[PDB]
RNA sequence: CGCUGGGGAGGAGGCACUCUGGGGGGACCGCCGGCGAUAAGCCGGAGGAAGGAGCGGGCGACGGUAGGUCAGUAUGCCCCGAAACCCCCGGGCUACACGCGCGCUACAAUGGGCGGGACAAUGGGAUCCGACCCCGAAAGGGGAAGGGAAUCCCCUAAACCCGCCCUCAGUUCGGAUCGCGGGCUGCAACUCGCCCGCGUGAAGCUGGAAUCCCUAGUACCCGCGUGUCAUCAUCGCGCGGCGAAUACGU
């Protein structure tokens, strides 16, 4: 049996805190990992105009929203998920985990 | 033996091995030999002309490309071919054969698109719409 | 048709387009001597580069060059052969494939009339094409004067292909011939010095000009 | 018409209401006069050793 | 002597010759008032053209198989004059690749996936492999190097 | 053998022509319903017309008689559905400048926006004409 | 599959090459001859994936412009308070003798058409993208796998190459304008919507005086997502493909 992590946030620093804490709890004891592995950085941009009228030659604002995603596969030993299920995760990262 | 290598151009990628054999040179399944059109295929040729006939014949080289364009992948093409010509032969005369004839051989184009800006986004970063006054 | 013997070609040696040699040509205008690259070669396509090198035009083949200068849409914002010719979507603009198949054409007739080698006829008519003099405008206590000026080796060959480029262009303007046809007519005639050329036209009209203010 | 042939030997300077022009210095290497630096204006990109043909090989310019 | 070693056109050509003494391909009762697709003017200017563009389509589904009837739909197209609007890129239409497509069935020269496009039988394997060995036998004489493939 | 001027019905035509081209000049019908009615009469499109018999000359006036009965698909064809006969059926000259005329008068009769506008001599199909449309 | 040697698809199984994204190095006038002043620096030349703030961008000061915005929100004074508030149902902003701005399409061969060969990138997707199969000549219609985004789709782009017809003509250029017909989105398409098929076939044969944009993967030329969007892009912001000419100044 394997499960499989996934990861998406704004900051590098949670994602890296995550990878750094399930890596350790997994070869302190006995399991074969799999990762981190880097997935594509999805950028929202959005393209304004900054003037609210209409006189005025056009200078556009580009805003940008990175987000950065990570994947893992634990192996899903006996203890492995329920001392993996008991992290302290910030609230600016999303994790979800699938049973395969 | 076998040697793997590459070759890079603006939004191409192009793979090639080489090894011993005839001398067939594959771009893609299709030999180079009826490659289309003929701007395309000197552009192919020409390491393989400059190499010689003792060296050639006694090779069999295969490129897949993928990206860019014909230009570009005849280009990428040719600096794959010809950095493998020269880590299979390990001839340093080669070496200086093909950098007087043109460096980029070896030493591949270093040249992408630039940004556009925002009056003609379409035509590109310094086209702008025309004035009136 | 072409047939397949020449639509499936494959050099042999180094040789201008694998076809024509480039050693047997000989110049003896000393002052253009080291600006027209003569280098034995295959394919003249440099990609752009030598060009932002101020002296980087000393480095490409006069065959590229005369591509390049071929790569033309009539002429706009001025007046040759008395129109405007303005195409703007008709026109050969970065199209180095359709360049090449027209001095390749044009090459072919010139050996097939000619008797000799199309290289060694052009490089004689760009001499007889290259402008020794024109004119510009000096001041002194303030008042714009005419002299005549001694040109550079590296102005007169630009003038020179761009004259024949243009005659070409204007030769086949809505008349039944052909691109290729009238650039080999125009080289023909500024070699053989007939003043059918408009490139040997202007040189003379300038030369004129600057020995008048002289 | 057959000209003379001319070697540059040492920039001056810039010259014309544009900035298109040069005074440059030539000496002769074949005529009557091989020899006889002489100031002459020139048009165009130009640079030292070049070799230039004239026509009028009395025709000495202004300094600048 | 296999496909990936001569010209295509070539190919089709000396494929649309042979695909005539086949019987099971015959045009359609509406052939001949018909325009090869919305991107497109005036109607073919030859009598044979239906043959051809088996020929292709059999060619085609051998490289790219399985393949459905919307990329040759897309392959089959191009921009379109539209008058003083400019000009833009739009695909043919899905009657006649669909009928050719079942014609090559019923001659045995292809076979559908269940669900992923559509493929190429052994013997609609052979025929084209033989044409190309014919070719090729012809063009080396006049490209004396293209022996060694 | 060769003539230079035929005469399909009304209309003459240029023998140095080919045929898809030549029969383009009667006013009814194109280079594509040309081809269709080549096709259905069984004659190359590709032959200079004056080698055209009085055996080709009537089938073809034929066919353009009755076009949907020869097998001319009815969508192909100038005026489906006619007004009181439906009955798709195909005019060409002097027949087809009077059905238009016919159609315009009776848009005008009723007192209808399209024809009020072919009266005034103005669009009828949504355009703008403030910028456009200068005589 | 030929002349027996070559050539493709699964699958296991691997990360070598490509790619993705984290960290780190590397280029600094540092070495080499002048000029200047023995300084500051500039210029050759060497070396070097790359040279001289490497290239492209963002952030834009103390203040002025009684510059634009009360019709983006917030806001003082006057004004309407039973209306100038709040809803519905129909019309108009699309009206046209004309003058101007920005663009698209062309006035041919450095091309039009028909048939065959090719090669991308950026981005987006829930009653949303829709492969695959079947009807219809086309526009379009009925089933429906997969997909909550490195997994599936939108996506075999156009200019380009090859072969035949046209051969300097208001034409096989040009493609407006009108007629009959067939359909989609929508509570509702006349006013006033987009798309298709057949017919009709208007000015235009290179443009006075004047005037605009551009220094390298740049301009010219070619097409493509996205923003608006129940439908509708000759526009805006971006993406790639092909690819120069001239000057290193005043």
């Amino acid at each position: 049996q394997k499960a499989r992590i996934k990861l998406a946030s704004t900051n590098i620093k949670a994602l890296n805190e995550v990878t750094d804490q399930i890596k350790q709890i997994a070869e302190r004891t006995g399991v074969r990992m799999s990762g981190p592995i880097p997935l594509p950085t999805k950028r929202i941009r959005i393209t304004t105009r900054k003037s609210p009228d209409g006189e005025g030659s056009a200078t556009f604002d580009r805003f940008e929203l990175r987000v950065h995603k990570r994947l893992v596969d634990i192996e899903a030993d006996e203890r492995a998920m329920r001392q993996i299920m008991r992290i302290r995760v910030p609230e600016d990262v999303t994790i979800e985990i699938e049973l395969i | 033996r076998v040697i793997q290598t590459a070759g890079k151009r603006k939004t191409a990628v192009a793979r090639a091995t080489i090894r011993e054999g005839k001398g067939r040179v594959r771009i893609n399944h299709k030999p180079v030999e009826i490659i289309e059109p003929e701007i395309a295929r000197f552009t192919i040729m020409e390491p393989l002309i400059l190499a010689g006939e003792e060296i050639v014949s006694r090779v069999d080289i295969d490129v897949k490309v993928e990206g860019g364009g014909f230009m570009g992948q005849a280009e990428a093409a040719r600096v794959a071919i010809a950095r493998a010509l020269v880590e299979w032969t390990n001839d340093m005369n080669l070496k200086e054969k093909f950098m007087k004839y043109d460096r980029t051989m070896l030493v591949g184009d270093s040249r992408r698109t630039e940004p556009h800006k925002p009056n003609r986004s379409t035509k590109g970063p310094r086209a702008k719409r025309q004035k009136s006054y | 048709a072409k047939p397949l013997t020449e639509r499936f070609f494959i050099p042999k040696e180094v040789k201008v387009m694998g076809r024509w040699s480039v050693e047997d040509v000989t110049v003896e205008d000393p002052s253009l001597k080291p600006y027209i690259n003569l280098d034995a070669r295959i394919l003249p396509h440099s990609h752009g580069r030598y060009a932002k090198k101020p002296f980087g035009k000393a480095n490409v083949h006069i065959v590229e060059r005369l591509i390049n200068k071929v790569m033309r849409s009539g002429a706009s914002h001025y007046k040759a052969g008395g129109h405007f010719m303005r195409r703007e979507h008709r026109s050969i603009m970065s199209k180095k494939m359709k360049a090449y198949e027209v001095v390749k054409e044009a090459f072919m007739i010139i050996e097939r009339r000619t008797k000799q080698n199309p290289i060694q006829v052009l490089v004689k008519a760009i001499e007889n094409s290259a402008p020794r003099e024109d004119t510009t405008t000096i001041a002194f206590g303030g008042i714009r004067y005419h002299m005549s000026v001694d040109v550079s080796p590296l102005r007169r060959l630009d003038i020179a292909l761009k004259n024949i480029a243009l005659g070409a262009s204007i030769k086949c303007y809505r008349n039944k011939t052909t691109y290729a046809q009238a650039l080999a007519e125009e080289i023909i005639a500024a070699a053989n010095k007939d003043p059918k050329s408009f490139a040997y036209s202007k040189k003379e009209e300038i030369e004129r000009i600057a020995q008048s203010s002289r | 018409d057959e000209g003379y042939p001319a070697e540059v030997i040492e920039i001056v300077g810039r010259t014309g209401v544009t900035g298109g022009v040069t005074q440059v210095k030539v000496r002769i290497l074949e005529g009557r006069d091989k020899g006889r630096v002489i100031r002459r204006n020139v048009k165009g990109p130009v640079r030292v050793g070049d070799i230039v043909i004239l026509r009028e090989t009395e025709r000495e310019a202004r300094e600048i | 002597a296999t496909v990936y070693d001569v010209p295509g056109d070539l190919l089709v050509e000396r494929v649309a010759k042979a695909l005539k003494e086949v019987p099971e391909i015959k045009p359609p009762e509406w052939a001949p008032f018909v325009k090869t697709g919305r991107h497109k003017e005036r109607l073919p200017e030859q009598e044979d053209w239906w043959y051809y563009r088996v020929a292709s389509v059999f060619r085609k589904v051998y490289i790219d198989g399985p393949v459905g009837i919307e990329r040759l739909r897309t392959w089959y197209g191009g921009r379109k004059n539209r008058g003083h609007a400019p000009e833009h890129f739009y695909k043919a239409g899905g009657s006649i690749i669909r009928k050719a497509l079942q014609q090559l069935e019923a001659a045995g020269f292809v076979q559908k996936v269940p669900g992923e496009g559509r493929i190429v039988t052994p013997k609609g394997q052979s025929f084209l492999d033989k044409i190309a060995t014919e070719l090729k036998k012809e063009l080396e004489e006049q490209i004396p190097e293209l022996k060694k493939y | 053998n060769f003539r230079h001027i035929v005469r399909v019905a009304g209309v003459d035509i240029d023998g140095h022509k080919q045929v898809r081209w030549a029969l383009t000049g009667i006013k009814g019908i194109g280079i594509n319903f040309a081809t269709m009615v080549l096709r259905v009469a069984g004659i190359d499109p590709f032959m200079k017309a004056g080698y055209l018999t009085d055996e080709q000359v009537k089938k073809i006036e034929e066919i353009l008689a009755d076009p949907v009965a020869h097998g001319i698909p009815a969508w192909a064809v100038n005026r489906p559905k006619d007004y009181e006969t439906g009955k798709d059926m195909h005019l060409i000259t002097a027949k087809l400048v009077m059905a238009w005329r016919e159609d315009v008068n009776r848009l005008r009769r009723i007192r209808a926006y399209r024809g009020i506008r072919h009266e005034l001599g103005l669009p009828v199909r949504g355009q703008r004409t403030r910028s456009n449309f200068r005589h």
